């Protein structure tokens, strides 16, 4: 029931441009969880509600975790992807929390997921209205590394960027190589010379392409996954802060 | 409670770290394939231009 | 056009070195429009995992003069001739009836402006979807009725 | 004139192709700087993490 | 080729709120059509472009 909580975050009622506009998602809880009233409810939460909510989870659970939120626009734009990240971020946040019986027990959250009116009016309604040192060591140890590691991860991430970006010319080079190739091959009428020269157009490009291809193939995969961790890390960074 | 948060966190931790490899493994896979295929991509490009 | 004076069989050994070696044979070089491709594929060396093998009739229309050459290509049959992985010494029979595809004759350098040409393209596909081929020209002709 | 003109056109192409090559050498860089700091990135945490496997 | 033109309109790069904001879609033509250059191209058209188009 607790992990057996079923969540689709869909329906990207992405309120159209304002330069800060907030996607409202169906949150369908289909839930066999007995920590969720409705076997299905859909609410249509907006980013703000969740972030708060996420914080609420933070607030009701005194050290007792609160993983990362709905996705940040602090690097996000409003991109489908970004909002997806948000959607996902929630999905994840939610997912986990549901498979943690406690965070899943936040009443605001029950009402939140199982009622559309946002976290807020739910939140009124609900209140009827080793020793210090190792740990501190540990924490700091811990921290320090994961700040560092993060930094790498950004570096590495930024590495991603490059490569993909620098599916550059590359592309154009071999794309124009192809054209170039073509270019005299077209001057050349000399058919059988035209053809190969042109054939060399295709190739370069074909190859170009393959080259071009690879960021997307691989680099990108990585950039994502790298990012992900960083997402957790950010969130546990919060986690920590909560603990403080 | 705060204690138990650290404990939990550790349990989770082992779980994260552990996670981590796996993500990339798959990552690595995306790569792997892309490369072999790439050499394939060339090979068809070749086949054709033999066929030229 | 009456039966040709010379109609040689098309017979060849081809391969990918140290991976696949095959001898293929087609009974004629010149087929009438309602004729039959009788042939065989013989396997000398097999170190790849073959999923299937097909025989294709490809039509090429060639238009223009000198570097002004446009080639239009159309694939008029895909005829599977083997399902599965053979071993060395294995012989696969081909019998492909041309009457099922309503082909035009071979036309060569018609008024020095165009050509229409027909090719048998033998294709083998491996388990990972890799594709090994050999193309051979065949002359199609319209038989005079008696 | 036919001759002059084609190889004049071809020359401007060859000048564009030449500078294409320049780009291609530049576009081998980072790439290089990227994978050189991507190695250091991966290496760095392998000396500070104490879990062998 | 003409009907054998393959089209996915995806990627709802729905430019976020303006109260009139315009979704930009991948238009992937995967096309075996010989009435379309690219065997695949993707363009990312916005509503306005199409309407005009």
């Amino acid at each position: 029931a607790r992990p057996t909580f079923h969540i689709t975050v869909g329906d990207p009622h992405k309120v159209g441009d304002l330069a800060t506009s907030h996607i409202v998602y169906s949150v369908r809880t289909k839930t066999t969880s007995k920590a969720y009233k409705q076997p299905e409810f859909e609410v249509k939460r907006r980013y703000r509600d969740f972030l708060w909510l996420y914080n609420t989870l933070h607030s009701n659970n005194p050290g007792v975790v609160v993983p990362p939120p709905p996705e940040k626009q602090a690097v996000g734009r409003f991109e489908s992807n970004f909002v997806e990240s948000r959607r996902a971020a929630l999905e994840k946040m939610l997912n986990k929390i549901a498979a943690h019986p406690t965070l899943q027990l936040d009443a605001d959250l029950k009402l939140f997921l199982e009622s559309e009116s946002f976290n807020i009016d739910v939140k009124h309604k609900e209140r009827k209205e080793n020793k210090f040192v190792e740990q501190d060591d540990w924490f700091h140890d811990r921290r320090v590394y994961l700040d560092a590691l993060e930094n790498q991860l950004k570096a590495l991430l930024k590495a991603m960027d490059n490569m993909v970006a620098q599916r550059k010319a590359m592309a154009e080079a071999a794309a124009d190589f192809s054209a170039s190739l073509h270019a005299l091959s077209t001057v050349e009428l000399s058919p059988t010379l035209s053809g190969p020269l042109d054939a060399l157009s295709e190739l370069q490009l074909a190859i170009r392409d393959v080259y071009e291809r690879q960021a997307q193939q691989d680099v990108l995969t990585f950039g994502i996954i790298i990012e992900e961790y960083i997402r957790l890390i950010g969130s546990v960074k919060q986690a920590f802060s909560q603990r403080q | 409670l705060f204690e138990d948060m650290g404990r939990l966190l550790r349990s989770e931790l082992d779980r994260f770290e552990r996670e981590k490899v796996e993500d990339f493994k798959s990552g690595v896979e995306t790569f792997l394939e892309s490369a072999v295929e790439a050499q394939k991509e060339l090979i068809e490009k070749w086949e054709t231009f033999l066929m030229q | 056009r009456i039966p040709p004076e010379l109609n040689s069989s098309i017979k060849m050994d081809v391969g990918i070195e140290d991976c696949l070696h095959i001898e293929f044979e087609y009974s004629k070089s010149k087929y009438h429009l309602k004729d039959v491709i009788v042939g065989r594929i013989y396997f000398l060396l097999v170190r790849l995992k073959i999923k299937h093998m097909e025989l294709s009739i490809i039509r090429r229309e060639t238009t223009g003069v000198a570097p002004n050459q446009y080639n239009e290509s159309e694939t008029l049959v895909r005829f599977e001739i083997m399902d599965g992985s053979p071993s060395r010494g294995e012989t696969i029979p081909i019998r492909l009836f041309l009457g099922g595809f309503d082909l035009t004759p071979t036309f060569r350098d018609v008024n020095k402006k165009f050509s229409t040409r027909y090719y048998l393209s033998l294709v083998l596909i491996d388990e990972d979807a890799r594709r090994y081929f050999k193309q051979s020209e065949i002359i199609l002709y319209r038989q005079p009725p008696e």
